[PDB]
C-alpha cells in the first residue's frame, strides 16, 4: 500500500519545541486526507487558499508538514498575516499561504506535574522570521548598549524560553500540538 | 450538580495497603472532564494534600508520602481510588476526596485549589479488631428534670474503631439533640453518649428511640428510651 | 515547598463584629491563594479563591484581599453560624505543605448557666458487670466548666472522663458529658452518687444526685 | 435554473433542537458542496457550516461548532442542518447555497429564499390593536403591540388605502414580544366624516381584527 | 478572522451615475473576493467572484478589480434595479468565511424635513396597566435622524424602540416611529411628554410634545 505517512507526523510520540519546528516532506504516494480530518478530534481546522472537502482532486500528493507544539493562546497566531512572539519570532508564515493549519488539546501528554521545561520559544530575537525561517541559534541576545560575548547577564538574555506546560494550566497556557500542511498545485 | 461521597474499610492493620474509592455522582457529567484528588486529616491537626489525578501518568502525589500512593481513575464507572501502602499509626486520618476546581482560560497556576469535596471517611491503623458497640438507655427521672423539660439519651459504649452515628426516632427527632466525641477507655475502646431534651409532658405519651449504626461492624442498634 | 502561616490560630469576636485572619506565604505566591472554611464533622467549604474571587454560594459578607506574601480574610457581620475553622491554601506550585494551621473562630455571647442532669446506670448495663453513671451539663458559656464526682462525699479522681460538644450554630452554647464508670460490685458498695458543678453563671455550684436503690 | 427550497423552520424554545431542509434541483447536487448561511434581522451574513460533495466531510464556524451538524441525502437531492442547543443569538433566516466549484476556495453562487428561525420562550399569543388618534394635513395609525411570532399583516379598508400609509418593522421589546405600528396620512379636512379602520391578522394565532381609528 | 470593511456604509446616486464601493480586508486575502447583492426581504445574489471575474447571468455593467486588501465593485450605469444592499465576501480563509458589513445603494433625491406627529396612549391600552408613547417622523430625507423623549424636561434612555421604514419606492423618503414604554406607576408620576426630532433639513430642533 502506497499511502502517504500522515501517521508518522499526527501519532508522533514525541513533537518538536517551535523554535525549532519540525518538516517532514510527504510525496510519491497517494493521500487519503478525507478519513485524516475524520478523527473527531482537532479543535482548530483552517485552510487558506484551498478547501479541505476538495483535496482528493489534486492529481499529485506533494506537501510539507511542519509541527511543534505552542501556547493554547498562541495557536491563532499560526496563520498568514499574524504578529505576535511566535509569529515574529518562531514560525512565520507567508501571506499568500495554501495549505492548512491543524491543532489540537495536548495537555494529556505534554505537561507534568512539576512543570514540562521540554518545550521552548524564541524570546528575544533582533528581526521578524521570513516565512518558512528556522532560526535555531541561541546566541546571548544583546538587549542593551554594551555587548555580551556569549556571557548572560542584564541585557545580555537566552534567546528562548521555556513553557513549563503543568496540567494545572488554563487552556490557554495548556499545550497545543500543532500540524501545518503546506500544498503545492 | 456535582457530589462526591468517600467508602472503604474504616480499619486497616499496620503494614498493610489503605483502599478507599470515591464516587462521581452527577448530571451525565463524565469524570474524564475533570481532576480528582485526596485530602487527608489526621485527628487534631491541619489538611494535607495527598495527590491530584490529572491524566493517565500525569499525577502528583505528595513526596512527603514516598512511594506508598496511587490514584486510579475509572471513568467508565465514574469513581476513583486512593492506595496507601505500608500503613503506619501516622496514617490514622479522615480521608477525603476532593475535585480541583478547573482553570479559567488565563489561569497560570502551578496547583489548584479543591471546590467540591466528599463527607470523609475516616481510616484507623491499628491492630485491634473490630468491636460493635452495646447501647444502654439513659432513663428520664426526678433528677434528670429540669422544670417542665425532661432529659434522655443512649450511652454507646465499648466500640472499636470510630465511629459512629446517632439519630433519634429516625431522623425525625433533631432539635435539642447533643451527640458528644466519643472518648478513648482504657480498655482501648471508644465509648460516647448521646442526649435529647423533650417536655415532661410527652415522657410517657410519645416513644423516643435512638439508632446507633457502626459502619465498621455492620451493626445497627435501635433502642427505645422509657422513662424507668 | 512553601510554608503558610495564619495568625492567631485561635480567636473569640461578638455576634455583628468584623473579624480579620492574616496568612502569611514563606514567599511570593502571586495571588494564587484560596480560603476554606471547615465547620466541625464537615469537609472543608471553599470561600475564596485568586486571594479575592468569591465562590458561588457564599455570602457576600467573606471577602478576601493580599497580593505576594501576605494576605487577609474579612468576616464583615460576624454570624453564629460562622463558627468553623479557617484554613489558606497556596496553590503557585505542587509541594507538600500547601494548607495553613488554621484559624478557629469562636464566637463570644452572653453567660449561660447550664443545665445540669444524672443518669444512674440501666439495668441492661449493670447485668453486664459494668456500671456507668453520667452526668450532663446542657446548653450553657462559656466552655470552661468544673465537674466533680462524689461518691458517699467521698471525692473521686481517675475513673471517669469527660466530652464537650462543639460550640453550636444556633445559640453559641456548649454541652458537657462526665461518665463516672465503676465496676458493678464497686457500684454495689455505695449508696449516694453525685457530681457537683461550678460555672461563671452558677452563684454557688450545683449538686444533681441520687441514691442507689432510690 | 439552480433551484433551492428551504423549510422546516418556525420558532423554539431555548435549548430545544430544529431539524432544516433544503430541496435541490437543476443541477448535478452530488458533485458540489453545499453551505448553510444565516442572517440576524438587521445584521450581516454569517457562515455556518459546509459538506463535501459526498457528504464525508463537515465543518463549522466557531460560533456553532459543537452545537449544529450539517448533512446531505444524495439520493433525494436534499441538504439538511440539524440545529440542537439554540440560544437567542440563533435567531435568524437560514439560507442553503450551492458552491459555484469554480475555484480552490468556496463561494456562494446561488441562494435559497432562506427560512425564518425564532428562538423565545415565548409562546404563540394574539396582538392587542390600540388605536392611534390625531390630534395642514393629520395623521392616524394603529399600534400592534404584545404579539408572537413575527409575522402581522395590517391592511387599511381592506385594501382601498394605499396612499400616504407606512407600516413600520416590529420591533423586539424585553418582554419577548413584538410590538410594530402602522399610520397613515390622510386629508385633515375629512377627518371626522372618512372611516379608517386597519386589518391586523396575526396568522400563528389566528387573529383577524379590524380596528376602527377615530379622533 | 479576517474582518471585512466596507465604505462607503451608504451612497445615494441616481440612475445613469457611476457607482463605485471599496471593501477592505484585514489582511491579504489574495484575489478570493466575491460581491453580492441583497434586495430587503430577498436573498442574496452573487455577482462577482475571484475579485473580477463576471457570474454568468449578471449584467457586464458590474465589475470588481483590486488585489491584497483593496478592493472595488464597479457599477458602470447604474439602473433603477441596481438599488439595493451589496456585500463583500472573503473566500481566502476557506474555513473561516467572513463578509463585510454591507454598502446601501439607495436613491438620491432633495432634503426633506420630516413631518413629526406623537399620539398619546389610548384609553383602551392604559386599562391593561401599560403606556405607549408613539412618535412618528414622517417622510423626510437623508435617513440620519435623532429622536429624543422628553419627560418633565428629563431625557430619557433605555425606555424606547426606534423603526426605520425602507426607502420608499416613490418619494424616496424615510420615516421612523418611535414608541416609549413605562408602566402605569410610571405614567401618572409625571405629566409633559415631548419628542424632540433632530434633522439635517431642520434649522432648529423640532418637538412635539401634549399634556396628560
Ligand atoms: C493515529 O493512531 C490512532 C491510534 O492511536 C489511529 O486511530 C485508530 O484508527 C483505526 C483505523 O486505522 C481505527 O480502527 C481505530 O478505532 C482508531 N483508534 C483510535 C484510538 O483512534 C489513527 O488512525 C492514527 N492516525 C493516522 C493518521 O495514522
Amino acid at each position: 500500500t502506497n499511502l502517504c505517512p500522515f501517521g508518522e507526523v499526527f501519532n508522533a510520540t514525541r513533537f518538536a519545541s517551535v523554535y525549532a519546528w519540525n518538516r517532514k516532506r510527504i510525496s510519491n504516494c497517494v493521500a487519503d486526507y478525507s478519513v485524516l480530518y475524520n478523527s473527531a478530534s482537532f479543535s482548530t481546522f483552517k485552510c487558506y487558499g484551498v478547501s479541505p472537502t476538495k483535496l482528493n482532486d489534486l492529481c499529485f500528493t506533494n506537501v510539507y508538514a511542519d509541527s511543534f507544539v505552542i501556547r493554547g493562546d498562541e495557536v491563532r497566531q499560526i496563520a498568514p498575516g499574524q504578529t505576535g512572539k511566535i509569529a515574529d519570532y518562531n514560525y512565520k508564515l507567508p501571506d499568500d499561504f495554501t495549505g492548512c493549519v491543524i491543532a489540537w488539546n495536548s495537555n494529556n501528554l505534554d505537561s507534568k506535574v512539576g512543570g514540562n521545561y521540554n518545550y521552548l520559544y524564541r524570546l528575544f530575537r533582533k528581526s521578524n522570521l521570513k516565512p518558512f525561517e528556522r532560526d535555531i541559534s541561541t546566541e546571548i541576545y544583546q538587549a542593551g548598549s554594551t555587548p555580551c560575548n556569549g556571557v548572560e547577564g542584564f541585557n545580555c538574555y537566552f534567546p528562548l524560553q521555556s513553557y513549563g506546560f503543568q496540567p494545572t494550566n488554563g487552556v490557554g497556557y495548556q499545550p497545543y500540538r500543532v500540524v501545518v500542511l503546506s500544498f503545492e498545485l | 450538580q456535582v457530589q462526591l461521597q468517600e467508602s472503604g474499610p474504616g480499619l486497616v492493620k499496620p503494614s498493610e495497603t489503605l483502599s478507599l474509592t470515591c464516587t462521581v455522582s452527577g448530571d451525565s457529567i463524565s469524570s474524564s472532564r475533570y481532576y480528582w484528588g485526596w485530602i487527608r486529616q489526621p485527628p487534631g491537626k491541619g489538611l494535607e494534600w495527598i495527590g491530584t489525578f490529572y491524566y493517565s501518568g500525569i499525577t502528583y502525589y505528595n513526596p512527603s508520602l514516598k512511594s506508598r500512593v496511587t490514584i486510579f481513575v475509572d471513568t467508565s464507572k465514574n469513581q476513583f481510588s486512593l492506595k496507601l501502602s505500608s500503613v503506619t499509626a501516622a496514617d490514622t486520618a479522615v480521608y477525603y476526596c476532593a475535585r480541583p476546581r478547573p482553570p479559567d482560560y488565563y489561569d497560570n497556576s502551578g496547583a489548584l485549589l479543591f471546590d467540591i469535596w466528599g463527607q470523609g471517611t475516616m481510616v484507623t491503623v491499628s491492630s485491634a479488631s473490630t468491636k460493635g458497640p452495646s447501647v444502654f438507655p439513659l432513663a428520664p427521672s426526678s433528677k434528670s428534670t429540669s422544670g417542665g423539660t425532661a432529659a434522655l439519651g443512649c450511652l454507646v459504649k465499648d466500640y472499636f474503631p470510630e465511629p459512629v452515628t446517632v439519630s433519634w426516632n429516625s431522623g425525625a427527632l433533631t432539635s435539642g439533640v447533643h451527640t458528644f466525641p466519643a472518648v478513648l477507655q482504657s480498655s482501648g475502646l471508644y465509648s460516647l453518649s448521646s442526649v435529647v431534651t423533650v417536655p415532661s409532658s410527652s415522657l410517657g405519651t410519645q416513644t423516643y428511640i435512638c439508632n446507633v449504626n457502626h459502619k465498621p461492624s455492620n451493626t445497627k442498634v435501635d433502642k427505645k428510651v422509657e422513662p424507668k | 515547598a512553601i510554608r503558610m502561616t495564619q495568625s492567631p490560630s485561635t480567636l473569640s469576636a461578638s455576634v455583628g463584629d468584623r473579624v480579620t485572619i492574616a496568612c502569611r506565604a514563606s514567599q511570593s505566591i502571586s495571588a494564587w491563594l484560596a480560603w476554606y472554611q471547615q465547620k466541625p464533622g464537615k469537609a472543608p467549604k471553599l470561600l475564596i479563591y485568586k486571594a479575592s474571587s468569591l465562590e458561588s454560594g457564599v455570602p457576600s459578607r467573606f471577602s478576601g484581599s493580599g497580593s505576594g506574601t501576605e494576605f487577609t480574610l474579612t468576616i464583615n457581620s460576624l454570624q453564629p453560624d460562622d463558627f468553623a475553622t479557617y484554613y489558606c491554601q497556596q496553590y503557585i506550585s505542587s509541594s507538600p505543605w500547601t494548607f495553613g494551621q488554621g484559624t478557629k473562630v469562636e464566637i463570644k455571647r452572653t453567660v449561660a448557666a447550664p443545665s445540669v442532669f444524672i443518669f444512674p446506670p440501666s439495668d441492661e448495663q449493670l447485668k453486664s458487670g459494668t456500671a456507668s453513671v453520667v452526668c450532663l451539663l446542657n446548653n450553657f458559656y462559656p466552655r470552661e466548666a468544673k465537674v466533680q464526682w462524689k461518691v458517699d462525699n467521698a471525692l473521686q479522681s481517675g475513673n471517669s472522663q469527660e466530652s464537650v460538644t462543639e460550640q453550636d450554630s444556633k445559640d453559641s452554647t456548649y454541652s458537657l458529658s462526665s461518665t463516672l464508670t465503676l465496676s458493678k460490685a464497686d457500684y454495689e458498695k455505695h449508696k449516694v452518687y453525685a457530681c457537683e458543678v461550678t460555672h461563671q453563671g452558677l452563684s454557688s455550684p450545683v449538686t444533681k444526685s441520687f441514691n442507689r436503690g432510690e | 435554473e439552480v433551484q433551492l427550497v428551504e423549510s422546516g423552520g418556525g420558532v423554539v424554545q431555548p435549548g430545544r433542537s430544529l431539524r432544516l431542509s433544503c430541496a435541490a434541483s437543476a443541477f448535478t447536487f452530488s458533485s458540489y458542496d453545499m453551505h448553510w448561511v444565516r442572517q440576524a434581522p438587521g445584521k450581516g451574513l454569517e457562515w455556518v457550516a459546509v459538506i463535501s460533495y459526498d457528504g464525508s466531510n463537515k465543518y463549522y464556524a466557531d460560533s456553532v461548532k459543537g452545537r449544529f451538524t450539517i448533512s446531505r441525502d444524495n439520493s433525494k437531492n436534499t441538504l439538511y442542518l440539524q440545529m440542537n442547543s439554540l440560544r437567542a443569538e440563533d435567531t435568524a433566516v437560514y439560507y442553503c447555497a450551492k458552491d459555484g466549484g469554480k475555484l480552490w476556495v468556496y463561494y456562494f453562487d446561488y441562494w435559497g429564499q432562506g427560512t425564518l428561525v425564532t428562538v423565545s420562550s415565548a409562546s404563540t399569543k394574539g396582538p392587542s390593536v390600540f388605536p392611534l388618534a390625531p390630534s395642514g394635513t393629520a395623521a392616524l395609525g394603529c399600534l400592534v403591540k404584545d404579539y408572537f411570532p413575527e409575522p402581522v399583516t395590517v391592511s387599511w379598508n381592506s385594501g382601498a388605502l394605499t396612499s400616504g400609509v407606512h407600516t413600520f418593522p416590529a420591533v423586539l421589546q424585553s418582554s419577548g414580544l413584538y410590538s410594530l405600528s402602522s399610520v397613515v396620512t390622510v386629508p385633515s379636512s375629512s377627518l371626522g366624516t372618512q372611516t379608517y379602520i386597519c386589518n391586523v391578522n396575526h396568522k400563528p394565532s389566528n387573529t383577524k381584527v379590524d380596528k376602527r381609528v377615530e379622533p
